[PDB]
């Protein structure tokens, strides 16, 4: 197998949830403390995802007609601007919203300039996004474990408005049905149907994966979960990607 | 569905509800250039042959654009299988080998162009088709670092083939031709094999159950197009023959039409 | 004054000197575009309805562009009042606010540029005006951290109203219409208010004295207008109305003509 | 009222006037050397106004009959020429230039990875300048604050080739008239007719101003001054804002 | 030489080598724009005059893109000298106050531009050229800190004339006018003498043997000249006098013929 | 005379050879253990040349006919290359490419954020080219010659696949007959006809140079060599530039 060198084996990636976003200054600012508490501790990519804006402008792209590479950048557009916001709310701490090429090509630069950096977690597919579905595939979840692993970090969280994964949606028709899933494999989640709290195409991204072993679920919405999450305490969904360890 | 029902499915509920994701299904489908074909020009199998190949085909292009609107990319060839070679040696990731393609793209899309330019066609789109009604481009995803890697191995398996496929997909156009130099495809490798034989229309399916998922293109292009909601059928054509560019263009059945279904 | 006069007092004064002021203010008016007419496209008012408002304009657009020389601006709409709702209340200020709503508009412009890129419209000027006789632009001003606050809030006070009228002044166009989902301006909102009247024709001041500075019109484009040095008024229509953009743009005088002075 | 957060309290913003700019090295080299001494001491944002050149391109484009939306982006281009000026004679100290976009977007995460960077004071108006007069009004002081206030910075102050603002122009020809103004407000500057050494619109923005309750307007030719005022010590005009504080 | 020795040099020899310098020399020659004509207004001499000047040049310049294929470049001028006499007397080099004199290039290319908007013509080249007959540029080169510096002093050796000729020659067109505020060369400065004498014609050889290296062209153009493959000799003409860019283009001998050789 | 002043007098500038990159991982991984050793003792620029694809390039283009200034930008773009696969395995130090921009205008705040940068070698001269040659003159010995002395940087290196510069190529026809130089001057080496391992226009740009005295050609496929030319130790060929010390 010979598998690839990890590029940046110190960094954690932290994905935050559009929906989290979307709920404000009562969500938005017991993360943001949180976050800089885990400055000194931990070299951190901190990832927005695009939430209930991204769902408007679907509205509108798919009233219009529009095919699913259109709507991909719509979308990445709103996961921006949710990280253009965090990022100035820690920017009295040196942290700064970051673009998709400065990601690319100048992260450990930036990781050595200050301690944390904001970016946008959809990948810049634009056009050229996969045909099949007329919704986006490839969104935040996705483009947070495509880079997480890319570059071999130590670990992927992702913070969610739940405490994790489901067997139906908590919030949903179905929802006294539904349980708390505590740990789960990528491949046993990709054979369920129904919905769930990330993209399928992470589940797919996961069974190509070099490096990350586990990618955590938790609810940013308890103060704490994060923190915990980032020294490996149980405190959500692990989802278990495949990778073997030595 | 309906409208209604979409978006409040589209503000209750995860974008992978299935339920959602049947309503979206159901939205209208607009093409953005219904009249343009898009072209691959190829970089291992054309450009770098130099000017015997590339000279006959821009006398094509120059021919064309007067009554067929043009997307022309570019593939990278031996200059990327090099980087790809190094890289890989080094334990390179797939996303970073897929940057280092694109250069190679960038530099064939470059070159042609400069010999396209006294006839007004730019290196890249709306204002250029309407007016010189073709564009050169290069033609690697834009995906870098969020690659997806392959199963097996670091070269990138969404290369030049799958970026011109998804802009004709994703634009609507109304045709793809990969332009390689064989006549098209052929039941084993053509240089490799003394006795293969040529195949002239045939289904992805068709081409996965004789053993043929990576002959002349990019194996993630046949599942691509088994998903594409405009673009069915792709038709490869060698670009080495004179005029086989024009003659496609004109809709006569050169080289191996590869439908979806 | 003179030519002399002034490159004296520009070299040996502060440009804060009303004398160099005044001086300045003789030189002579180009119009850089004097033939072109700016619409603004709303974003609350047209683009967020979806098709049945943005169609019938786009086959506006393009009948248009055969006699009349077009920039088109987009709107912001909906999803800008969610930022700056979000962002106003974790205490961000307009500057930070303002760059957040200029990525709505771009949304929007992309999105009716992909309507109108089969017919050569692009997003973006000279060539294309030149040539398709229109592009697309998103209206938000470029001001990002630097946006002037209001007196009272963090809501930018400079968004797309202002941008499409700032254009349209600097460049000298001809004609300033805003394209909104209402026939006009009445005595009161239309919306909220049973018995309001239609105003066809009114002043700057005379809105002002009415008590409707911030009615259909962002209030600071009022004071823009009343400062302009080449679009004097300006012209409110529904673009809701199938052909409403057309009349306007043949003369005829559907809406609210507001009038600097 | 609820006024905004400061994004970047800690930062002090100082304007380099481009007439001061204009007198070259003998004005240059004594305030390099003073900002040198200051890097250790502050967190620095040097912006540079524009000078005479803009008043030679002002005198061509006039002539030219541009519009002001024309003559703003020109005037601002001699602002980011004289600020190139200045990095380079700071680069030895890891100071450089930095572009519009990444001074709006990413100003935390570089002065994280040093002690001042330099870029324009003009703002990016460009071709959506308000229309009125033929000058552009939002000129190098009235870009350095809307920076430094929507910034919430710790105070700006502006380096002048003059001791301050006087009751007339100390060297125009009512220069025996001309009396200093150790202290003034901006609401009484506003209400004077008459030049000024700040542009007219920074008092406009002084009146809507969120943070900043005071500008030192000081003389940048007498070494020291600089260093004083950003101590605080009273070497030139005071100009209050407006801003009540707490 | 051959293709095949070619190939076999560039890949087992240095590219110092003069055998595989020689061999590089016999490739074919292709003019990118072969009916294009390079045009340098200059900075000092022409836009520095303001409306007297620059207007009657627009006329021409509008006048001639309807049979005359143009590429048109900027001068810098005064505000560049002032830069250069800033940044030198603080000790910058070469390489900085390059940068310094491409902005000013840059205010003169807009000024120009924004001139000439209404026409079509935009400050950028394939398009425009097919579609509008003209583009503007700003005429320093790109070198910025990797300017090679003069063997005296700091000031940039390769400026706006250098800028213009390079890509007179390397887009291979076929004819570049220098745009100057006098008739053309004489055999001393026409400003600070007074009995200078007209030159019609002159090679670059004879200007060095009589002492005019650095005379109305910067004089690295002068080698750059007998270096190029393509562009073999220049014309100077005055474009105070009006219509002199209009004969000038029609092949009347105005003006200074300076040839290679 | 008045030399200008030095912008970045503690900066060392490297410049490996793209032959040297062309060999893989066989010479890369010890060259990369070599360089990370090296980022506490020296500030690095490192810039990478172009190698065999650059000729591939070249074959192609020439076969076209496209003249040098379309020539160059290719082979530039090969050169980049080199530098995104070496920053990539210098990442997990901090170390990123940065592109010729940031270069020119904003090394020092990047020399501020950490220890070491990598570029391209070859200069922007892009379709201005030089006429003359059908193969690009200023490549990247010559574009790393020329931003060194402008920067008035500490020394400049330049790592080859040979020992040095002999009286033949060492690996050419006259293999025999070649002498290994220890030291020259550039007047000395301009005067002679026959190949080099660097740029002819090198020695043009060191005629005119106003800093740089010596530059050190030395093997980098010999572990140690580098280190040692860093500290000025004589273990390649010594390349006088005819700038005169004090
Ligand atoms: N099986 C499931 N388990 C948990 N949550 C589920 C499940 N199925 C659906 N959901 C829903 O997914 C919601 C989270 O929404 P979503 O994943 O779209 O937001 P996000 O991750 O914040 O957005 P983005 O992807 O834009 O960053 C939960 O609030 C829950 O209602
Ligand atoms: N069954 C087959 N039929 C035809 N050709 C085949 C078959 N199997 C393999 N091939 C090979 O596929 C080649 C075309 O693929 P290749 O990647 O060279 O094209 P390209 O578009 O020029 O690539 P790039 O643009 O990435 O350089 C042909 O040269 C042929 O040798
Ligand atoms: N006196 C009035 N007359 C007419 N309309 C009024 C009046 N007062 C308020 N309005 C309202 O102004 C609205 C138009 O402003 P709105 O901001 O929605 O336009 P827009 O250009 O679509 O905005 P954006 O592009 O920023 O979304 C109308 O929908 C109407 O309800
Ligand atoms: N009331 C006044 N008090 C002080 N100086 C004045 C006054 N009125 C005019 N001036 C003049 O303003 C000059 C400063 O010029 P100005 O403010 O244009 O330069 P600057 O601030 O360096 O330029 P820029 O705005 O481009 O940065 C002083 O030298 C003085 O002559
Ligand atoms: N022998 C000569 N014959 C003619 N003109 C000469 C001679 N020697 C010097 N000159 C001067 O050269 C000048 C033209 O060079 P100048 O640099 O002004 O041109 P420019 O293209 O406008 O420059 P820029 O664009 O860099 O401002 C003329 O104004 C003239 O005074
Ligand atoms: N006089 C000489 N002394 C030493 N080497 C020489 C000489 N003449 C030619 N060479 C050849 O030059 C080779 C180095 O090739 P070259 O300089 O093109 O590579 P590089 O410097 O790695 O490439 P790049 O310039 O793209 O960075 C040596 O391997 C040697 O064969
Ligand atoms: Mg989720
Ligand atoms: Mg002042
Ligand atoms: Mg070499």
């Amino acid at each position: 197998g010979k598998r690839p060198i990890r590029l940046l084996p110190w960094l954690q990636v932290v994905k935050i949830g559009g929906r989290v976003m979307d709920r404000g200054a009562d969500a938005i600012l017991p993360l943001v403390e949180e976050l800089r508490k885990l400055l000194p501790e931990h070299r951190l990519l901190i990832l927005t995802g695009a939430g209930v804006r991204a769902r408007h402008v679907f509205s509108v792209g798919l009233d219009l007609g529009l095919p699913v590479g259109s709507l991909a950048p719509l979308a990445a557009s709103e996961a921006g601007q949710n990280g253009h916001i965090l990022a100035a709310m820690l920017a009295s701490e040196g942290v700064s919203y970051v673009e998709h090429p400065t990601v690319a090509d100048q992260l450990a630069i930036h990781l050595s300039a200050t301690r944390a950096v904001v970016g946008s977690a959809f990948p810049p597919y634009h056009h050229h996004e996969f045909p099949g579905s007329r919704i986006p595939p490839h969104r935040a979840d996705t483009g947070a474990f495509l880079l997480a692993d890319a570059f071999g970090a130590a670990g992927l969280t992702i913070v969610e408005n739940v405490d994790g994964i489901y067997t139906a949606d908590p919030n949903g028709p179905d929802r006294g049905q539904a349980r708390f899933l505590p740990e789960t494999s990528a491949t046993d989640l990709a054979k369920s149907e129904g919905p769930l709290p990330v993209d399928r195409a992470l589940l797919d991204v996961m069974a190509t994966a070099r490096h990350i072993e586990r990618v955590q679920v938790v609810n940013g919405l308890v103060p704490g979960r994060l923190t915990a999450a980032l020294r490996g305490e149980h405190v959500g969904t692990l989802i278990r990607t495949g990778v073997r360890p030595a | 569905n309906s409208t209604a029902e979409l978006e409040e499915l589209l503000m209750q509920r995860s974008l992978t509800d299935p339920q959602l994701q049947a309503a979206a299904a159901a939205a209208a489908d607009f093409r953005i250039l219904p009249d343009a074909t898009v072209i691959k020009i190829g970089g291992q199998s054309v450009i770098d042959r130099g000017r015997a190949a590339v000279y006959p085909l821009v006398d094509e292009i120059v021919a064309a654009r007067k009554n067929h609107k043009l997307l022309i990319g570019t593939g990278a060839g031996t200059r990327a299988r090099h980087l790809y070679s190094i890289a890989a040696g080094l334990g390179l990731p797939a996303g970073v080998l897929a940057q280092l393609g694109s250069s190679v793209a960038d530099q064939n899309a470059a070159m042609l162009g400069q010999l396209l330019a006294k006839h007004g066609i730019p290196v890249v789109v709306p204002l250029s088709l309407a007016e010189v009604n073709a564009v050169v481009f290069s033609g690697m995803p834009p995906y870098k670092l969020w690659m997806r890697p392959a199963a097996e191995g670091v070269i990138p398996p969404y290369r030049t083939d799958a970026g011109c496929f998804l802009l004709a997909e994703q634009f609507g156009c109304k045709q793809m031709i990969f332009v390689k130099d064989e006549d098209g495809l052929y039941t084993a490798n053509p240089k490799t094999s003394k006795d293969a034989t040529f195949i002239p229309r045939i289904s992805v399916d068709e081409m996965k159950a004789k053993g043929l998922h990576d002959s002349i293109l990019e194996f993630p292009v046949l599942d691509l197009l088994q998903s594409a909601q405009h673009v069915r059928e792709v038709q490869v054509v060698n670009g080495l023959v004179p005029g086989n560019l024009t003659r496609a263009l004109a809709g006569e059945h050169v080289g191996t039409i590869i439908t979806a279904s």
